[PDB]
């Protein structure tokens, strides 16, 4: 057990490091989607305000 | 029954049978067991560090 205890601790920490980082990565991908959609909405609004 | 000069000879035999156990039987016997006493005592601290 003295061996497999550290085995499981290390293999747990690995998974933590992996999926926390995918959380943070997806947060910024979601950002990018939101910000570029905001670009599109901005242009669309300008198109109306000028024609007005 | 009868007092006898055996009463000294038996002290001479006694202290010798004492010496032959003192410096040459008990320290080995109990030390070889102390090794084992530790070696089963350590397992708990081993799993304890494994748990921590």
């Amino acid at each position: 057990d003295l061996d497999l205890a550290k085995a499981s601790a290390t293999d747990q920490l690995k998974k933590a490091k992996a999926e926390a980082q995918v959380i943070i990565e997806q947060a910024n991908k979601r950002r990018s989607q939101i910000l570029d959609e905001a670009k599109a909405e901005a242009e669309q609004e300008r198109t109306k305000i000028v024609a007005q | 029954m009868n007092l006898n000069a055996t009463i000294l000879g038996q002290a001479i035999a006694f202290v010798l049978f004492v010496l032959f156990a003192m410096k040459y039987v008990w320290p080995p016997l109990m030390a070889a067991i102390e090794k084992r006493q530790k070696e089963i005592a350590d397992g708990l601290a081993s799993a304890e560090r494994a748990h921590k």
